């Protein structure tokens, strides 16, 4: 009744505590994604530990432009993730092409390939604005399993 | 028996609380703040990973293998945590008839954890990280036994209980001056968080015994791989350190033994951050080509010494 | 002004008997305060002496290019292109 | 600053401190005199066997 | 040298709050520091400043508990603090309620709103044009 | 100019050979490298935790788009299709109809965040200075529909950032 309701929040507290990102070296957004590891604006053991390998991680951050050559590649990586998974599409390329969009190769918005939970709009995604991409992620995890 | 159960549960916590040090000390080495948000100083984060990786994370490999693969994290913990038993400490759990023989045999048996993870995935991508892990360990098992023999002939027999009593006035670092420097390198034979290390970390290649494993088996691998780092740190603090014995007061020994080990516990993470990987080919050239003739020359030297001046247990 | 559905802002109809609009139901629809140009006629008209006067929003600092308005028609209000500010005499 | 580093060391000064004290302080309840006998070779093993046989009966190691 | 370092930590805990106040700045707040405070802010933000420490740093500042209707003391975001982000924390040197005057317009929102994101009453898309009209009469 | 990377062998005889051999036999210079990060551990980290502390910025900075208004009401945007043409992503859309009687200012005004590379072009191209870029960071949505801006409205709701904009534009007129 009360113990059951608090135990579900305790499991959700583990995702609120720590989430491991994926080092998607996809574009210029990946350089600012490296700035999350940079000391001045840090999530290093604040709630983020870089390790790579899609099998171990909990959150994958799509960091830039995706093309038709990359659409089969990213899709199965998301499938290689453990079932409690979150996708953060960071940048205008990740939201529907920086420019592009009306281009031949670029797939529009990532959502055509892989579903996204948290959007970051910033081209040069400022590390200040990037910090929401992990903090809002933890805030969005509220309730899991009622019955 | 209560002692064994009082040497797994608090020991798994020491491997858990290692994750703090793995990014706190390593963090300040790189001038960055580590654990801070979760606890008072991030102290609630290491215990949070046990709730994170086991209860919610579900993966099993695709093409896989049969019984093997899931057999490997059982082989990871069930051979590396057993290493705590022959340890002399203030008082050992079942003091062995010969001490260090069980320590050397089970350490080589602990290598199989990264070996059976090669056949975890039938695909060839995972076994490259396994084949690299063979040579990065197979060569360093030669000197690991030889440098032991030079220390063991200097002081007592194979029994780990005699190694505490032999250091009453001075440490074994000073007589075994080049041999002590070797045990900062030879200890990193097993896949440990280091600069020398083995095929386990990412950097250049895919992560060995991690790309095939999930989260749950993969989480169980870290509870064994980082456990070996403490094990080598304690083992160096027996063979080379000692300071005092005192059988009457165990309290004076337990505090003094931990400080000596903790200074070495920081030293491996000091190595990890500082230096790049030695390469697959060139690590085979550090030892064998260059260090093996040096260790055998010191082994030749340590045979003559008890004959030159009386030194027999 | 609002009728049955959400309030209209800057002349925009919601839906005729609710057919097209359905997404804006769980989440509340946005609304701009004073968007019907009610604040446009709220500002008092300034008196002039010259035949033509140059308009400015707030000098060179605020975005307003210089426009000359003729105040000689008498019947006409006389307003600039950028502002709804009226000038007499 | 070291005021953040030291709680990471102090938490290790409790958990790693356990296996040393837990092995030693358990000898109070297990044996009469806070000591477990070292075996090594049959000579020291025989002394324990005759001790349990001679009027200790049930106890393995007992004085007088 | 060693005596002054331990005394500096004890004075920091004694100055800000006390016993119950120090725990609130340790469990909820990431870094604990005491200095000068601006004070005056909408909803109930603390806003601290005038600290040396390091380059590009202007004290703890701290977020308010229950700003509009969220009712959270453990959870905090960048939605906190009113129209004052351009000063004290970044860019400008002058303090928003002490020296720097805020410009009046009688059109800007009086009460500051936090970003909903997942919560109801959030952002929405809407049509603009009336389009081509179609008519049919009996 | 030639700087030359080659040292052409520092060792020669007796004293210059033995010290170069001593560092390769044991370590020394690796212990010297070990001491390099020792001092780096001793010095304080330049780290900023976000939920309380904030990072350094500039008086002119671009984030989320918001359109301005005159001190005595009225929409500052005049509807030109100017900023539409400058836009490299073509994220901004504009269609105009006469506002009741007299004034002729906007009907459709959508700025898609699916595109937009953040140039400051539309901030510079605008003659009336309608779109003035504020120091925004917080924007996170569940769907694309919630992300892209509607017909003004949410862009008109930039009043919560217009107080900072008025302070920032004081550094803009007679540039810096
Ligand atoms: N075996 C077959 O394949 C088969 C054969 C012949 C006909 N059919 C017909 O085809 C349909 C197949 O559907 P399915 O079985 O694939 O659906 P399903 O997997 O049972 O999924 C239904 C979803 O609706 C929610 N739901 C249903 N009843 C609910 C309740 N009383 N309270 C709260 N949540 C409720 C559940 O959410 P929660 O999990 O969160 O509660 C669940 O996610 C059936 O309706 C059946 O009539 C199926
Ligand atoms: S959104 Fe901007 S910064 Fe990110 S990948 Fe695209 S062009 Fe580069
Ligand atoms: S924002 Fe400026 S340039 Fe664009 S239509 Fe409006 S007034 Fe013209
Ligand atoms: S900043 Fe550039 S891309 Fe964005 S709306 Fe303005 S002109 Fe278009
Ligand atoms: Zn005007």
């Amino acid at each position: 009744e009360y113990v059951v309701a608090k135990l579900d929040d305790l499991i959700n507290w583990a995702r609120r505590s720590s989430l491991w990102p994926m080092t998607f070296g996809l574009a210029c957004c990946a350089v600012e994604m490296m700035h999350m590891a940079a000391p001045r604006y840090d999530m290093d053991r604040f709630g983020v530990v870089f390790r790579a390998s899609p099998r171990q991680s909990d959150v994958m951050i799509v960091a830039g432009t995706l093309t038709n050559k990359m659409a089969p590649a990213l899709r199965k990586v998301y499938d290689q993730m453990p079932e409690p998974r979150y996708v953060v599409s960071m940048g205008s390329c990740a939201n529907g092409g920086g420019y592009y969009h009306y281009s031949y190769s670029v797939v529009r918005g990532c959502d055509r390939i892989v579903p996204v939970d948290i959007y970051v709009p910033g081209c040069p995604p400022t590390a200040e604005a990037l910090l929401y991409g992990i903090l809002q992620l933890q805030k969005k995890i509220k309730r899991e399993k009622r019955l | 028996m209560i002692n064994i159960l009082m040497l797994i549960i608090p020991i798994l916590l020491a491997v858990a609380f290692l994750t703090l040090v793995e990014r706190k000390v390593l963090g300040y080495m790189q001038l960055r703040k580590g654990p801070n948000v979760v606890g008072p100083y991030g102290l609630l984060q290491p215990i949070a990973d046990a709730i994170k990786l086991f209860i919610k994370e579900p993966l099993r490999p695709a093409t896989s293998s049969a019984s093997m693969f899931i057999l490997a994290p059982i082989m990871a913990l069930g051979l590396a945590l057993t290493m705590w038993i022959p340890l002399p400490m203030p008082y050992p759990l079942i003091n062995m008839n010969l001490g260090v023989l069980f320590m050397l045999a089970m350490s080589s048996l602990a290598v199989y954890s990264i070996l059976w993870s090669g056949w975890a995935s039938n695909s060839k991508y995972a076994l490259i990280g396994a084949l690299r892990a063979v040579a990065q360990t197979i060569s360093y098992e030669v000197t690991l036994a030889i440098i032991l023999l030079s220390v063991l002939l200097m002081s007592g027999s194979f029994t780990l209980s005699t190694l505490i009593t032999t250091q009453e006035q001075m440490w074994l670092i000073l007589p075994a001056w080049p041999l002590a420097m070797m045990w900062f390198i030879s200890t990193l034979a097993e896949t440990n968080r280091a600069p020398f290390d083995l095929t386990e970390g990412e950097s250049e290649l895919v992560s060995g015994f991690n790309v095939e494993y999930a989260a749950g088996p993969f989480a169980l691998f870290f509870m064994a791989e980082y456990a070996n780092i403490i094990m080598m740190n304690i083992f160096t603090a027996i063979l080379f350190l000692g300071t005092s014995h005192n059988p009457h007061m165990p309290e004076l020994y337990t505090i003094n033994f931990t400080i000596k080990s903790l200074l070495l516990t920081m030293s491996f993470l000091w190595i990890r951050a500082s230096y790049p990987r030695f390469r697959y080919d060139q690590l085979m050239h550090l030892l064998w080509k260059n260090f093996l003739p040096l260790t055998l020359a010191l082994c030749m030297w340590h045979v003559s010494l008890p004959i030159l001046t009386s030194g027999i247990p | 002004x609002x009728x049955x559905x959400x309030x209209x802002x800057x002349x925009x109809x919601x839906x005729x008997x609710x057919x097209x609009x359905x997404x804006x139901x769980x989440x509340x629809x946005x609304x701009x305060x004073x968007x019907x140009x009610x604040x446009x006629x709220x500002x008092x008209x300034x008196x002039x002496x010259x035949x033509x006067x140059x308009c400015d929003g707030g000098g060179g600092a605020l975005g307003h290019p210089r426009v000359y308005i003729n105040l000689d028609k008498e019947t006409k209000t006389g307003t600039c292109g950028y502002c709804g500010l009226q000038f007499r005499q | 600053m070291w005021f953040e580093v030291l709680p990471g060391i102090a938490v290790m000064g409790v958990c790693l401190f356990i296996p040393g004290m837990a092995t030693a302080r358990i000898h109070r309840f297990s044996n009469g005199g806070k000591e477990k006998r070292v075996a090594h070779y049959p000579y020291q093993w025989y002394l324990m066997e005759r001790d349990r046989r001679v009027s200790g009966v049930n106890r393995s190691y007992v004085s007088k | 040298e060693l005596l002054q370092v331990l005394k500096r930590g004890l004075q920091q805990v004694s100055g800000h709050g006390g016993l119950r106040g120090y725990l609130r700045v340790l469990f909820r707040a990431n870094d604990v520091r005491v200095g000068t405070l601006v004070g005056e802010d909408k909803y109930g933000n603390k806003y601290y400043e005038d600290n040396k420490q390091f380059f590009g740093r202007h004290r703890w500042v701290i977020y308010t508990t229950e700003m509009n209707g969220k009712n959270t003391f453990w959870d905090v975001d960048g939605s906190m603090v009113p129209p004052e982000w351009h000063r004290w924390l970044h860019c400008m040197t002058d303090d928003p309620p002490t020296v720097k005057p805020p410009t009046a317009r009688k059109f800007i929102w009086t009460n500051h709103k936090f970003n909903l994101s997942g919560t109801p009453q959030q952002y929405v898309p809407y049509s603009t044009t009336r389009k081509k009209i179609q008519e049919w009469v009996p | 100019t030639y700087k030359y990377v080659n040292l052409r062998e520092p060792s020669m005889d007796m004293k210059s050979v033995t010290d170069r051999a001593a560092q390769t036999l044991l370590w020394t210079e690796l212990i010297r490298g070990l001491g390099m990060t020792l001092s780096y551990l001793f010095r304080e980290p330049a780290t900023i935790n976000y939920p309380f502390e904030k990072g350094p910025l500039s008086p002119r900075f671009r984030g989320e788009h918001a359109l301005r208004r005159y001190p005595s009401g009225e929409e500052r945007c005049i509807a030109c299709k100017l900023c539409e043409a400058v836009c490299p992503a073509q994220a901004i859309t504009i269609e105009a109809e006469p506002r009741a009687d007299g004034s002729r200012r906007t009907t459709r005004y959508d700025i898609d965040m699916t595109k937009c590379i953040y140039c400051g072009f539309c901030q510079e191209a605008c003659p009336v200075d309608a779109i003035v870029e504020g120091p925004n960071f917080e924007f996170s949505t569940e769907t694309h529909e919630e992300l892209l801006y509607n017909k003004e409205k949410l862009l008109n709701n930039g009043d919560k950032w217009e107080a900072e904009i008025a302070a920032n534009i004081q550094a803009d007129y007679l540039y810096r």
